[PDB]
């Protein structure tokens, strides 16, 4: 599912939000608008992962 | 309704079994020079030095 | 595109100032993110395994060199980024982490330098690179001139590599004066049996991997790397390794080699217990990267080893740079800075950093455990997946080298964590200043890619499948 | 058993004897390097050493793969010990 | 192919046993070039073609830059410390 | 004159000795300027006497004369040829010169065996028959050829090339300036 | 004279599911068939440098607290960002020759292209001032160099007679 | 006692480590302190 893999790609966009708070020495609420920004950066890196595995398996079923 | 969803799930790793063992064959397999050298310039015979070149020096 | 930001930059800084310097850095850094984002559908030339060659036979692109230039990028950009952003706004830090005028000119003429190996398909523009990244390497050593070590280092890594490049004309030549050509495309599956190619193209290997710092003659690749600045040293240590691996696990002249094999066995076992009684943590760190180049040299005498290469690699690439990365981040916690260039030496010194920033300690104790190769991480699947080839391919022996090898190294790792999970007299509570942005957001990507990067690894197989079959 | 067995000699091939064994190895391969005053003159003839070492060892090891064993062996022990 | 043998085998073991200063290390590096200049170059008149002398002329100029970039390696050496060693660096 | 070739590679033995057997580190090199005439020498020999000017201005006319300028104004400490500091050296030397000088014989060769490799080196006694065919209308020296090849099927190598002449120029200026 | 190839090529080899146009197309012809996408991602790119470097400020100031960067270095990211959009712009429409990608819209203009240069009476790929020689080490210097883009930019600017075409 | 990764005694580094007969000592290049380039070794370089 597409929807599934974008969820999580955000759930690791929060994951390294967090983690980077969490190095600064800051709450992990600091700066609620970074949460929105790095999880639509790792779900856009999700998407380009998805369609590249799309297009891989759609040139796999090509060679019938 | 369970020996059904388990051979579901064993045609589904044989299917992965088939596959990995097929992926494993086309990379041993021979390729043609078009496909593993440029493809533009398919034949591997150079004709190279054309100035001052002999006539019978071809083979 | 390397080449416009070289002639764009020289232009540039020549007419700047010395104030705008770590300013120029983060233009190259962003510059080199968009060749990144906005030029990698490249990708879509390469299906089936799709091989081209460039400039009259002189280069060679497919997909493996095509993912060895995208990782040099990625790693460019998280260097880059070390250079060009603050860690704090202390007057420490400046007087810490400074960059010279001239340092990114070096950078990516080096880069250019390291990506003209691995596209190579003559021994010429293998020949001219090698020495247009060799004189590189001199003179990133020699920048920070202020400074006894890095100084007596340049020197020496000037008289090492010209040895080792005098030896790699040598085998060239000696190659030429039995087949008058310059390809290994020359080759093609018959002439090696009636041709004793053996002792040209292992010396050519070797010439090309005494350069690594592959075992009999690794004591002086060390000396560097414990003589250089703490920022430098993390740039020099990458960039040969995977350039001149990349060069020779994509040409296949070793396969089955015994020299090469008695090179790989000593150099997993003078690596793991090399770095045993160590007390300073760029030693310590370097004998990690000379077993790691080891189980490299074992993928040198394999044939079709393309997978096992470049996960092992990016592996390596990741952990490499997050483990220097968070030993830059515990400089602000010890209670004794030296050597300016070089902040922090000793291990000891990090000892009580559970009590200040634990967190960074989960992060040191992630990048450890996947050093070691521990499941849920990405260090083992390189592990794993080196030895399905190691297996396949009837090295039995070096299989148990290799697991001795590793049980050993494992020593040294946690002797990193055994330091720092420790109490402290004297703990932080209340700091008013801040690290970086910018640039703890790098670490922590760094960090979830090792530990939530086993999860894409049968996309990663698949994309695998139509790219390089 | 308590005392000459589990924890006498089972430990000697277990942590207690390889913490010594690598103690040795260790030391060895630190002070290989400790001679010298120079850095390049020593580095520079352990270049020589290897591709000369080497090239004695093949010279040796196309005749006979038996005869070249021991002094794999030999060379390990002068370099760990 | 003896004379470019023999100046690369005694070039290269002048430098190895070299313990007297830091300039013979230099002298002895640009000789071994030079060997290894005359070992292609022979092969090039041997074969008839051009490639050898094409990757003769571009040693040239590698070895020229390589001595140019390696003393001035070589002065940033000397500014901290206004002698240079007889044992080496 | 049949000799010539023979006595040019004895006195580059011989000159090489006194390169590396030298009171003053400047008579070293004047050994070393020597040695690049004896190499000029052997090229016009075998026939290449394009490539012995090239030497002549190249090595000896920049390479030698940055070499000196840098003897002269740079202080550089010499021990001389002490027998008791370098005949702890010599058994290795001897097994040395033999080893890495029959090794660098070896590779000219095609066989199983060791020393059939070893003693085809030395089977060079047969006179090459040179024969003149007339194919060749004009004055295509060697200099054209390699402006040729440098400049159509390897232009690519020129131009990275002119990058390595650039960090030539980069690197010397970016160590010795202290930008203000 | 002056156009035969006088070597053995591929013939409509094409690299992807699509059919190719040319195994290297003139540069004039790729900054002729690029579409308005392309001149937005050329856009793009122009206007993601500056923003991008005010953005990097923004995240951390270099000297602590935040000033916008200079003009002087305002403008070198503009002149960078063109030079990227138009690597992006120039790799994407060479892919739209090479077949990899869709190419319907300009597959017509070529042969609307060659039927008109046919009907003109001149040579199908244009008359080049080289020795036939000179064209063929000419175009196997510029053959599929859209691959490495990340290291150099080389372009096609020989009027060459071979395309990986028939007749 | 400061441990070493095989139990063994390692020096602690602090300042007290560069004085003048710490100076030019005999040691490999590991567990060695006296750097050369320190604040308190260099101290006027180049006056
Ligand atoms: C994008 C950038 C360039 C665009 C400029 C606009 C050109 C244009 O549209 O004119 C088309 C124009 C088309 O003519 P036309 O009449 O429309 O069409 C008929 C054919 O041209 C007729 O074909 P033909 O076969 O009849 O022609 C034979 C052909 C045979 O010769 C060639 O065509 C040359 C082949 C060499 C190809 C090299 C490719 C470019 C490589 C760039 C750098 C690579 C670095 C790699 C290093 C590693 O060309 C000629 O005979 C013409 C000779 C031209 C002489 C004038 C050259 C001026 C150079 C000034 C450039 C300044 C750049 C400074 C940058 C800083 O052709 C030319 O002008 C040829 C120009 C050759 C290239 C010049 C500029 C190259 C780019 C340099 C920098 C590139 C970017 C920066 C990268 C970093 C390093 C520099
Ligand atoms: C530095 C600056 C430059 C200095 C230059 C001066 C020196 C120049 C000489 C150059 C040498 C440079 C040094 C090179 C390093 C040493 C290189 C070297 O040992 O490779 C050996 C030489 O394979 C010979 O066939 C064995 C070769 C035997 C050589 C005999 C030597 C005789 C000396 C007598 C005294 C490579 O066998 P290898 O491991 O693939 O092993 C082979 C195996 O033997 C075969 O059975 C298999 O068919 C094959 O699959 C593979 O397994
Ligand atoms: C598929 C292959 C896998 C790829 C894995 C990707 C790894 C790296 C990807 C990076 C893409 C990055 C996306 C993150 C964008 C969102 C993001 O967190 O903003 C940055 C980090 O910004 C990078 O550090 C930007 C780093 C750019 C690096 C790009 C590398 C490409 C963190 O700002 P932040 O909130 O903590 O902090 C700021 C700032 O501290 C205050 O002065 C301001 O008051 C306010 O602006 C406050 O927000
Ligand atoms: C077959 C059977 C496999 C079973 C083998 C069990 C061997 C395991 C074993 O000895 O524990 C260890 C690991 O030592 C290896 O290097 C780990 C094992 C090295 C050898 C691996 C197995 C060799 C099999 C050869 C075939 C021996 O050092 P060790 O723990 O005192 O070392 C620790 C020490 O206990 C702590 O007190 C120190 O603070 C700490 O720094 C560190 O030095
Ligand atoms: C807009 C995007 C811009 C491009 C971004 C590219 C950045 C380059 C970064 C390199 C280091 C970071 C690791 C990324 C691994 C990418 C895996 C991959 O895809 O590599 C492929 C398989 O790799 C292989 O065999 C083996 C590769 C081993 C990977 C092992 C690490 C696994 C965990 C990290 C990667 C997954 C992270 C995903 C997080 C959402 C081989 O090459 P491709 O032609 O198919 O590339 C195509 C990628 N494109 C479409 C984004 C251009
Ligand atoms: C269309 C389909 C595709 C959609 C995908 C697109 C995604 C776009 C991104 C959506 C953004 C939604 C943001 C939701 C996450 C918000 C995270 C957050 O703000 O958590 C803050 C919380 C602490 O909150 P606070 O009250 O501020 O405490 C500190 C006070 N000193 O701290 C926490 O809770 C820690 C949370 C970290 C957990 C990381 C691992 C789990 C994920």
């Amino acid at each position: 599912a597409l929807f599934t893999s974008l969820v999580g790609a955000s759930g690791l966009g929060f994951a390294t939000k967090f983690l980077s708070n969490k190095i600064r020495l800051k709450p992990a609420g600091y700066y609620p608008l970074g949460y929105v920004f790095s999880g639509v950066a790792w779900a856009g890196l999700g998407l380009v992962l998805h369609n590249v595995h799309q297009h891989s398996l759609e040139v796999l079923e090509k060679k019938k | 309704d369970i020996l059904n969803e388990e051979a579901k799930i064993v045609q589904a790793l044989n299917n992965q079994r088939e596959l990995t063992i097929k992926m494993h064959e086309l990379k041993r397999e021979e390729k043609d020079y078009a496909h593993s050298y440029s493809p533009l310039f398919s034949d591997p015979v150079p004709q190279g030095g054309s100035i001052g070149k002999a006539p019978g020096s071809s083979r | 595109m390397l080449i416009l930001a070289i002639i764009s930059l020289i232009t540039f800084v020549s007419m700047s100032k010395l104030s705008d310097n770590r300013a120029i850095i983060r233009l190259i850094n962003i510059y080199l993110i968009l060749v990144l984002v906005l030029d990698s559908f490249l990708y879509l030339l390469f299906l089936n395994n799709q091989t081209y060659t460039v400039m009259g036979e002189l280069l060679i692109f497919n997909s493996f060199t095509f993912y060895i230039d995208m990782l040099i990028y990625f790693i460019m950009i998280v260097i880059s980024s070390l250079y060009g952003y603050n860690l704090y706004n202390n007057n420490l830090y400046k007087t810490l982490f400074e960059p010279k005028k001239e340092l990114i000119i070096l950078f990516l003429i080096n880069i250019l330098g390291a990506l003209l190996i691995v596209h190579s398909n003559d021994f010429i523009t293998l020949f001219v690179a090698i020495e247009l990244q060799s004189y590189s390497i001199y003179l990133i050593t020699a920048i920070y001139n202020s400074s006894y070590k890095a100084s007596k280092a340049s020197m020496l890594y000037f008289f090492m590599g010209g040895i080792l490049s005098i030896l790699i004309a040598y085998s060239i030549n000696t190659y030429y004066s039995v087949l008058n050509s310059y390809t290994l495309h020359s080759l093609d599956s018959l002439i090696i049996n009636t041709l004793d190619l053996n002792l040209i193209l292992i010396a050519l290997s070797l010439g090309l991997l005494f350069k690594i710092g592959i075992a009999p003659l690794h004591k002086w690749l060390i000396s560097i790397y414990e003589n250089t600045p703490i920022l430098i040293t993390i740039y020099i240590s990458l960039i040969p390794k995977i350039s001149i691996l990349s060069y020779l696990v994509l040409s296949n002249i070793s396969i089955n080699s015994l020299v090469i094999s008695i090179l790989a066995i000593l150099t997993l076992l003078v690596g793991s217990v090399g770095g045993l009684l160590q007390i300073k943590i760029k030693r310590l760190l370097a004998f990690s990267g000379l077993t790691n180049a080891g189980y490299m040299m074992l993928l040198l005498l394999l044939n079709n080893n393309e997978f096992s290469y470049l996960y092992y690699i990016t592996q390596y690439s990741i952990s490499h740079l997050a483990i220097f990365m968070i030993i830059i981040f515990s400089i602000y916690y010890i209670n004794y800075i030296n050597n300016q260039y070089n902040p922090i030496i000793y291990v000891n010194q990090l000892k009580g950093l559970i009590h200040d920033n634990a967190y960074l300690v989960l992060s040191m104790a992630i990048v450890v455990f996947s050093f070691i190769g521990i499941p849920p991480l990405l260090g083992f699947f390189g592990k794993l997946n080196i030895l399905m080839s190691i297996l396949n391919n009837g090295y039995y022996f070096i299989s148990i080298v290799l697991i001795v090898a590793s049980l050993i190294s494992a020593l040294y790792y946690l002797y990193l964590l055994n330091v720092s999970i420790q109490d402290k007299n004297n703990i932080l509570i209340n700091s008013n200043e801040t690290v970086s942005s910018v640039l703890s957001y790098i670490l922590s990507s760094l960090i979830i890619l090792i530990t939530f990067g086993f999860i894409y690894n049968s996309l990663i197989i698949d994309i695998f499948n139509v790219y390089f079959n | 058993i308590a005392h000459h067995v589990d924890k006498g000699s089972l430990y000697r091939l277990g942590p207690v004897g390889i913490n010594r064994l690598l103690n040795k190895a260790s030391y060895n391969v630190i002070n290989l390097s400790s001679n010298t005053r120079s850095s390049l003159s020593m580095n520079s003839m352990l270049i020589l050493i290897t591709i000369v070492s080497l090239l004695l060892l093949v010279l040796v090891m196309n005749v006979n793969f038996i005869i070249v064993i021991p002094v794999l062996i030999s060379i390990l022990y002068i370099l760990f010990s | 192919m003896f004379i470019g043998t023999i100046i690369l085998v005694l070039s290269f073991l002048g430098f190895v046993f070299n313990r007297r200063n830091i300039i013979l290390a230099f002298i002895c590096l640009e000789t071994m070039l030079l060997g290894i200049n005359l070992i292609l170059l022979r092969n090039s008149v041997l074969f008839d073609d051009i490639s050898g002398s094409l990757f003769a002329i571009v040693i040239i100029i590698l070895a020229g830059v390589e001595s140019a970039i390696g003393l001035s390696l070589l002065v940033s050496y000397y500014r901290l410390r206004g002698v240079i060693n007889s044992y080496g660096i | 004159t049949y000799y010539f070739i023979e006595i040019t590679i004895f006195l580059a033995i011989l000159c090489t000795i006194f390169i590396i057997s030298a009171k003053n580190p400047m008579v070293s090199i004047l050994y070393m300027i020597a040695l690049f005439v004896i190499a000029a020498m052997y090229l016009y020999l075998i026939g290449l006497g394009i490539f012995s000017l090239l030497y002549i201005m190249i090595y000896i006319g920049a390479i030698a004369v940055l070499f000196l300028f840098i003897i002269t104004l740079l202080d550089i400490n010499s021990t001389e040829l002490s027998v008791k500091s370098n005949i702890r050296d010599l058994p290795l030397v001897l097994i040395s010169l033999i080893v890495l000088t029959i090794s660098g014989l070896m590779i000219y060769s095609n066989d199983s065996i060791l020393i059939n490799k070893l003693l085809e080196a030395f089977g060079n006694d047969y006179n090459t028959i040179i024969t003149q065919d007339w194919f060749n209308i004009e004055n295509t020296t060697l200099l054209t050829t390699i402006g040729n090849v440098l400049l159509t099927n390897n232009a690519f190598i020129l131009l990275v090339l002119a990058i390595v002449l650039l960090l030539g120029i980069i690197g010397p200026i970016s160590i010795t300036m202290k930008h203000k | 004279s002056s156009s035969t190839p006088l070597v053995k090529t591929s013939v409509n080899y094409s690299y992807g599911d699509y059919p190719l146009i040319d195994a290297d197309p003139h540069f004039k012809r790729v900054v002729g068939y690029m579409r308005p996408s392309d001149y937005g991602v050329i856009g793009l790119a122009t206007a993601a440098l500056p923003a991008g470097i005010c953005f990097a400020e923004w995240l951390d100031p270099v000297k602590g607290k935040f000033a916008r960067p200079s003009v002087k270095f305002l403008r070198v990211a503009t002149m960078l960002g063109f030079a990227v959009g138009f690597g992006a712009a120039y790799a994407r429409s060479s892919l739209r020759f090479f077949g990899v990608t869709e190419n319907a819209r300009e597959y017509k203009k070529d042969e609307a292209q060659m039927a008109a240069r046919k009907a003109a009476g001149l040579e199908p790929y244009g008359t080049s001032s080289l020795t036939p020689e000179l064209q063929e080490i000419a175009a196997k210097n510029s053959a599929h160099s859209i691959a490495g883009l990340f290291i150099f930019p080389w372009f096609n600017f020989v009027n060459h007679p071979y395309h990986g075409r028939e007749q | 006692i400061p441990s070493g990764a095989l139990g063994q005694k390692v020096p602690h580094v602090d300042e007290s480590h560069q004085d003048l007969l710490f100076r030019t000592s005999h040691m490999v290049e590991d567990l060695e302190t006296y750097d050369e380039d320190s604040p308190i070794n260099t101290s006027d370089a180049n006056t």
